[PDB]
RNA sequence: CGAGCUGGAGAUACGCUUUGACUCGGGGAUGUCCGAAUGGGGAAACCCACCUCGUAAGAGGUAUCCGCAAGGAUGGGAACUCAGGGAACUGAAACAUCUCAGUACCUGAAGGAGAAGAAAGAGAAUUCGAUUCCGUUAGUAGCGGCGAGCGAACCCGGAUCAGCCCAAUCAAGCCGAAGUGGCUGGAAAGCUACACCUCAGAAGGUGAGAGUCCUGUAGGCGAACGAGAGGUCGUUGUUCGUGAAACGAUGACUGAAUCCGCGCGGACCACCGCGCAAGGCUAAAUACUCCCAGUGACCGAUAGCGCAUAGUACCGUGAGGG
RNA sequence: GUAGGGGAGCGUUCAGUCCGCGGAGAAGCCAUACCGGAAGGAGUGGUGGAGCCGACUGAAGUGCGGAUGCCGGCAUGAGUAACGAUAAAAGAAGUGAGAAUCUUCUUCGCCGUAAGGACAAGGGUUCCUGGGGAAGGGUCGUCCGCCCAGGGAAAGUCGGGACCUAAGGUGAGGCCGAACGGCGCAGCCGAUGGACAGCAGGUCAAGAUUCCUGCACCGAUCAUGUGGAGUGAUGGAGGG
C-alpha cells in the first residue's frame, strides 16, 4: 500500500500488481452501470494504489540510473 | 538590397517655381512637397563557394580594386 | 459572500470539550462539543435545542413528523471551564507526551 | 491495456434480449478501435470473438439553471462469439 | 499545523484521520489531443505513415534556419522601448507651402526595462569634461504663406554616478496582557456599580455599540532548507519652411591627407581657440503596469470595470458588437 | 423688467472638529391646519428595523419639465385590429379535475408529376417508450417537434478515407520586393469527375445493401497439392 514491503517485489509484479487491480476497477465498473455499488469508497481507493505503484515504478528506474 | 553594407531607402521631393534672379528675387514657393524612394543593381561575385548575389555599383569599385571580405 | 475567516478557520475547542454558553438565551448552559466546523464557525454542543419538522412523503414513511435534535452556534460560547465559569488560555508546556501543549488560566486544569 | 478500454456493459432491453442470443454489447473507449477492442474482450472473458459490429454516440442535456447544457460521447460495441459463447455469468444480470 | 476532513454545493451513500488526515509553504513524478506545432496531411483538437528498442501492450525518433559539436532560433506578452513605413479629419474662419504630426495606424526586433554612452563634443570662461532623467534658462534666442502658429540650447540647481576594450531581509507558521455583578432587552458589546491590562485603545467578528469574549494588535520566536572624410546633384534632421545655410545624414556619381597632419567653431578668408571620426561593449538615475500589497474629503447596484462577474446570453457570414 | 452685471442666502453628498441621539426604535418612506421674507425648516402620528441629526469650517460628479434627451416601469388607442390561404366537416365511443380541439370507430371533403415516396445540403436527438402539463403552441389542451428520464443509431462489399487527378490551393530549390510579403518547376493538397468486391428476404417500440437467415463475391498472409522455371519498375507503350 505505501512502505518498503510494497518497493521490495520484482519488475514483472509491478507490472502484475498493477494490472491485478484494474481488473477489480473494471469489474466495479460493471457493477456500478448495474446498480450494485454499496463500497463507492473502494473506487477511490484502488485508483489511489494504481498511482502509487505507478510513482514507485519511476523512482526506484531513476535511482541506481543516477 | 547590396550584398557588401545594405542599401534601398529614400525621402520627400520638392519643386518650387517664381524661381531665379535678384540674390533672392522676390522669392521661391513651392507647390510640390510629395514622397520618393532612390534604388541600385546587381551583378554575380562568389567567396566561400557558389553565389550570384544582388551587387551596389558603388561596391562594385570596391571589388574591383582589394576585395572587401567578399570576392569575384 | 465571506463567512468565518473573520477568525482564522481556527476554533478554541476540541469534538470531546465541555463548554459554558456565555451570550443570548442558554446563557451559562453547560455542555461536551459534539461537532466542531472550523470555517463555518459552527459548534453542536448538548446546549440550543430545536424542534425540527420533516418533509418526508415517499422518504421512508409518510410520517414525518416532529424531531427533537440541537442546533449549532459560533463564539458565542465560552471554551473551556473549571473554576465554574468561562476562561481564556495562557500556560502550556507537555504532559508526558511532549509533542502536545495543553492549556489553562489563573488555574491550571483543562 | 486489457482491462480499461471496456467501460460499462450496455444495459438497456434490447441488449439483454441479444444477451440470450450470445451477443454481448459495451460502452467503449470512443478513441478504441475494433482489433483492439476484439483483443481486450477475447483476453478478458476468454472467448473466441467471431464478429464485431461498432459505432459513435453523442450526448447534450440540462434540467434546469440556464447552464447550458453538454454533450457527453460514447461508443457501443456489439459482438458475436462461436457456439462457445457465454461471458462469465455477468450475463444472467 | 494539530482535529478534523470528504472542492464551490446550499446533496444523500461510502469512507478517511493522532502509525497525523485536511489545509498551508517548498520540491519532485505523471501531464491525452490541439496550438510555434515540429513525421506527412489537414476544414485546430483529426486522419495517414515510416524507422529504432520490444513478450504484446507500450516507449523513443522522424520540421526548417545557425554552426564541428555542445548549444542557440522560431511562438506568446497589458502598456512601456527603439527601428522600417507613415495618414487625414482639423487650424490657417476658403486653400495649396505650413498646421494637425512623425500624432494615429501597420510592420520588425527586444527586455524587465530599453534607448543613449566614454567628445573629430558643448562652447567664448584659453571655462567644461560619457549618457539618460528632473527643475531652470524661456515662450528667451530663433523659425514662420514672418501668417495661423511653431520653438531650442549653453550657464546654474538636482537624481545618479563606472569607464572599459580592440585594429596597426521576505512568504508557511507559533507565542502573545487584562471584567465581573445587577439592569433594559428576543438577544448586550449598550446603561449602571466597583475592577484590572496597556511596548498591545489598529482592525474585523460575536443575537445592539467589542481595550480586557474570539480572531488578532504591540512585542518576541520562527523552519528542513526556499528566492533575493570632403565634393556636385537630389533631400532631410534640430528653432533649420532655400534662406547669406553652416554642421550632421545619404540614394546617384566622384573621391583626400597621415601629425611642420585631419575635423570643427552658422557662407567665406586669415588669426585665435576646441577636439582626434571612418571598430565594439558598458551598470545606476528614466518609462510602463498583466500581476501583488497598502491606502482614499473614490463609487455603493441607472454608481463603480462591460460584468457584485459575462465577454456569457443575445446580435452579426465575418471582423466585430454586447 | 428680457439679455446682462452686482449683492445676501437655502439645500444635497463627502470631510475635519465639537455637541449629542438611537432596538423603551436610526435613516428612508407616508399624513398634516405649524414656523421663517424665499430657497426651506420643525412638531406630532404612522411605517420601517440599524444606523444618524445639529453647529463651525473645508471640498464637490451639488439642485431638472423640457434636449424628436438616456434607462426603466406603467398608461392611451381597447376588450378594439387580428388569430397567417375559402381543402370542409359530422356524429358516436373513450379518457380526464376539466374536452370543439387528446384517443378510437364510422362517414364526409382536399392533394394525388403531390399536398405521396427516396436521397443530398443543412439541422442536431427533434427519433422510440414512459411520464409531465409552468412557459412555448396565435384558442384550448388530458396533446405536441415543448419539459424530464431511459433507450435507440451496428458495414471487408453502400458514401468518404488508408487510391487518382481538374479548377484552384500550396510549394524544397529558384525568381522578385521599405518591412509584413508577392510569384513559382516538379511534387503535394483538392470532387463537382475516374477507379473499385453483395444480392434476395426477415424484423426492435425506435437500425438495416450495416443485425439475422439463405446462398455469393473481393484482396491480403500462411498451409497442402497442381506446376515445373523466371518474376517483371519510380521509367516505355497501349488503354483509361
Ligand atoms: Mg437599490
Ligand atoms: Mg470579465
Ligand atoms: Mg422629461
Ligand atoms: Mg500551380
Amino acid at each position: 500500500m505505501k512502505p518498503s514491503e510494497m518497493r521490495n517485489l520484482q519488475a514483472t509484479d509491478f507490472a502484475k500488481e498493477i494490472d491485478a487491480r484494474k481488473k477489480e476497477l473494471m469489474e466495479l465498473r460493471f457493477q456500478a452501470a448495474a446498480g450494485q455499488l454499496a463500497q463507492p469508497h473502494r473506487v477511490r481507493q484502488l485508483r489511489r494504489e494504481v498511482a502509487q505503484l505507478n510513482t514507485v515504478k519511476a523512482e526506484l528506474a531513476r535511482k541506481g540510473e543516477q | 538590397t547590396g550584398k557588401k553594407n545594405l542599401v534601398v531607402n529614400s525621402v520627400i521631393r520638392r519643386g518650387k517655381a517664381r524661381a531665379d534672379g535678384g540674390v533672392g528675387r522676390k522669392t521661391t514657393g513651392i507647390t510640390k512637397r510629395v514622397q520618393r524612394a532612390n534604388l541600385h543593381k546587381k551583378a554575380i561575385r562568389e567567396n566561400g563557394q557558389v553565389k550570384t548575389v544582388w551587387l551596389s555599383a558603388n561596391a562594385l569599385r570596391t571589388l574591383s580594386k582589394g576585395p572587401y571580405k567578399g570576392i569575384e | 459572500p465571506s463567512a468565518g475567516s473573520h477568525h482564522n478557520d481556527k476554533l478554541h475547542f476540541k469534538k470531546g470539550d465541555t463548554v459554558i454558553v456565555l451570550s443570548g438565551k442558554h446563557k451559562g448552559q453547560t455542555g461536551k462539543v459534539l461537532l466542531a466546523l472550523p470555517r463555518d464557525q459552527k459548534v453542536v454542543v448538548e446546549g440550543v435545542n430545536v424542534i425540527t419538522k420533516n418533509v418526508k412523503p415517499s422518504m421512508t414513511n409518510p410520517q414525518g413528523g416532529q424531531e427533537q435534535r440541537e442546533l449549532a452556534l459560533h463564539a458565542s460560547k465560552v471554551a473551556l471551564v473549571d473554576p465554574e465559569t468561562g476562561k481564556a488560555t495562557r500556560v502550556r508546556k507537555q504532559i508526558v507526551d511532549g509533542k502536545k501543549v495543553r492549556v489553562a488560566v489563573a488555574s491550571g486544569k483543562t | 491495456s486489457h482491462y480499461d478500454i471496456l467501460q460499462a456493459p450496455v444495459i438497456s432491453e434490447k441488449a439483454y434480449s441479444a444477451m440470450e442470443r450470445g451477443v454481448y454489447s459495451f460502452w467503449v473507449s470512443p478513441k478504441a478501435t475494433k482489433t483492439e477492442i476484439k483483443d481486450a474482450i477475447q483476453q478478458a472473458f476468454g472467448v473466441r470473438v467471431i464478429g464485431i459490429s461498432t459505432m459513435n454516440v453523442p450526448g447534450k442535456r440540462k434540467r434546469v439553471g440556464r447552464f447550458i447544457g453538454q454533450r457527453n460521447d460514447r461508443k457501443k460495441a456489439i459482438v458475436r462469439l462461436a457456439e462457445g459463447q457465454s461471458i462469465e455469468a455477468l450475463a444472467g444480470q
